[PDB]
């Protein structure tokens, strides 16, 4: 598992440039923004409701501990 | 006769200037041969997008009939008087020479004339000629030396007319039409742009007459070219069903001027070439071609000094299998910064030796002698004599290869160009890190 033979692959040109001639940190803003936001929408409903059942849960169990030591008129 | 003298006794090129800007040059010799060609500043690096190919194009057309002579009959000619009629177009220079016997002078610069001015540019002709330049192109696709070499200009001047071709995309070659052929002959092949070379046993006076009586009516007394910018980039055509790996590797080089050609001659020189059926193998000097042959990483290298007129490529050109791309990437690199930072005295010494060899051999027969004539009043605008190159050469030391290399190879981005199984070709990055030394 070296460099050299890896696999097979033909007909495949890539094109790169050095990194002293391109910037850095191209459209970090213009084009970050809207990928992040893609990127969230896209595992947003699938990584959430766990997360807010859990949060439910949270709340219930601690309201319901501090009920069930409330003196109970009884 | 001390070498010196020899340089000395060599006979000077004299130069005129007709006119109409032809700059009629000659060198006279005994040979009862000559070689007479005129060097036009035509090229793809003159050609637009849309015109790239055109000069391949018309230089294919001219010897293929001309207005007074009609098709073969110009061909019927040549053969007819033992005169072998060639051509080549480089990207910023083409030219017709015809080699003919030193008698057939009056003839020959006729035919030049009517080669040059007096094209056909025939309709049928010109659509015999597409698919032979469409069958050209595909057999160059299989020029594994050619294909690397072209890919290194366009990953290096991307952008800029000098990463254009010459023979052109295919698809302007079926596009183009008559009306731009002979709106470049016309643009292109000018007066002031042509130089008529002719080396061997041909009396200058004679050659001016020849001229004046042919080529005066030419354009009286405009595409001169844009700097182009070299561009650090690589392309990988990553075929594995290719035997070998062509692999070329350049850094931006200096022009025809900047007299730091001479210097880096040298170093390239030094580096040498290589190649499997050579001779002494693991004794040559160059220490890139010793350890080459002693651990057969590759089966040929070269380092080239492509210069245009106002930049250039300097680096070098390997052929070797999918296993060895790395190590030989690395020996490479390693010994252009050994010269980069230590040069020595001695290898210097065989750098000028070798570059005197070089200059001096390779100018030798009426054709390279014409050759260099009408390439060096188009780049240098005037023939360099040998002595100047011999002082020139002298003047080269270790400390000036040292910091001419410093000045082209150290921490400079490179231009990679590699085809075949080039999946060993290290990473941009690694090449880049290559270009500098921690150690110095
Ligand atoms: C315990 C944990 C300890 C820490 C572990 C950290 C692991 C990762 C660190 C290494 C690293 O760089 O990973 C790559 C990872 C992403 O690298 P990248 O160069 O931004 O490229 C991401 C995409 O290729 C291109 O993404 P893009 O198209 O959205 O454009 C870049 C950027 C756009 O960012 C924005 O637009 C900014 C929004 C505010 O997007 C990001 O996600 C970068 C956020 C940087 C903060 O690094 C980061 O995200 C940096 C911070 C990582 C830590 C978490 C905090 C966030
Ligand atoms: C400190 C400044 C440098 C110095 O004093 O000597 C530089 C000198 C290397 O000079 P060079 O001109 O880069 O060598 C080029 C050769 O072709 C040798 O390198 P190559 O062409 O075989 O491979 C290129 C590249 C390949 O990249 C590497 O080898 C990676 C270096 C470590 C990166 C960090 C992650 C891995 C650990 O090599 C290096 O980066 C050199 C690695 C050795 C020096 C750095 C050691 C860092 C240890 C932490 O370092 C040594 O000879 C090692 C001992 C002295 C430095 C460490 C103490
Ligand atoms: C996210 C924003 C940046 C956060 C990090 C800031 C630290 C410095 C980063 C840096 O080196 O450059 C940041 C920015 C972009 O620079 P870049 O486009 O990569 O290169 C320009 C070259 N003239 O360039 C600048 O901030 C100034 C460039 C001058
Ligand atoms: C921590 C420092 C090392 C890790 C970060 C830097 C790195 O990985 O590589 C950069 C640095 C310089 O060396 P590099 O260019 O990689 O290779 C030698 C030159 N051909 O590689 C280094 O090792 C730099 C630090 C030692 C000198």
């Amino acid at each position: 598992r070296e460099f050299g033979h890896l696999t097979r692959m033909r007909h495949v040109i890539t094109y790169s440039l050095s990194p002293f001639e391109q910037r850095a940190f191209p459209h970090y803003f213009t084009k970050g923004i809207p990928n992040v936001l893609r990127r969230t929408r896209a595992c947003i409903l699938r990584v959430a409701p766990p997360f807010v059942v859990f949060y439910l849960v949270y709340t219930w169990g601690t309201q319901e501990f501090e009920k069930s030591k409330r003196k109970n008129p009884a | 006769a001390t070498y010196a003298q020899a340089l000395q006794s060599v006979p000077e090129t004299q130069v005129s200037q007709l006119d109409n800007g032809l700059r009629v040059a000659s060198e006279q010799s005994s040979q009862p041969t000559c070689t007479v060609g005129v060097w036009i500043d035509a090229g793809s690096r003159y050609e637009n997008e849309k015109n790239n190919g055109a000069g391949y194009f018309v230089e294919h057309l001219a010897f293929k009939g001309t207005k007074n002579r009609p098709g073969s009959a110009l061909e019927k000619e040549v053969e007819s008087m033992g005169a072998h009629l060639n051509a080549y177009s480089t990207r910023e220079h083409t030219a017709y020479y015809i080699k003919a016997l030193s008698k057939d002078l009056p003839k020959a610069v006729e035919l030049l004339a009517d080669i040059v001015q007096n094209c056909s540019l025939e309709d049928s002709q010109i659509e015999k000629e597409r698919d032979v330049i469409l069958q050209e192109l595909q057999e160059n696709d299989s020029s594994m030396r050619d294909v690397v070499f072209d890919y290194l200009h366009a990953t290096a001047f991307q952008g800029t007319p000098l990463a254009q071709s010459v023979e052109g995309p295919s698809e302007n070659v079926r596009k183009l039409s008559r009306a731009d052929l002979t709106e470049y002959v016309s643009q292109h092949y000018k007066a002031p742009r042509m130089v008529l070379a002719a080396a061997g046993g041909v009396e200058h006076r004679q050659l001016l007459d020849l001229a004046q009586k042919h080529f005066s009516s030419l354009s009286g007394t405009v595409p001169a070219f844009t700097p182009c910018r070299f561009t650090g980039s690589e392309i990988r055509h990553r075929d594995d069903a290719l035997p070998l790996a062509h692999v070329a590797i350049a850094v931006e080089g200096p022009g025809w001027a900047n007299p730091d050609n001479v210097p880096l001659q040298v170093a390239n020189a030094i580096i040498g070439h290589y190649d499997s059926t050579y001779g002494g193998g693991t004794h040559m000097s160059s220490t890139l071609a010793s350890v080459a042959a002693t651990r057969k990483l590759c089966q040929s290298f070269q380092t080239f000094n492509i210069c245009y007129a106002e930049t250039g490529l300097l680096g070098a050109h390997f052929v070797c299998d999918n296993m060895s791309i790395d190590d030989m990437m690395f020996f490479l690199q390693g010994q252009w910064m050994r010269l980069c930072t230590s040069a020595t005295e001695s290898e210097v010494v065989r750098g000028k030796n070798i570059l005197r060899n070089a200059l001096v051999s390779h100018l030798d027969g009426t054709t390279p002698v014409c050759e260099d004539i009408g390439r060096s009043l188009l780049t240098y605008g005037r023939r360099i004599p040998l002595a100047e190159w011999e002082s020139r050469i002298a003047e080269v030391d270790a400390s000036v290869v040292r910091e001419v290399c410093s000045k082209y190879f150290y921490d400079q981005c490179p231009a990679v160009a590699g085809l075949g199984p080039i999946e060993q070709l290290p990473d941009y990055n690694r090449i880049r890190s290559g270009m500098f030394w921690l150690r110095f």
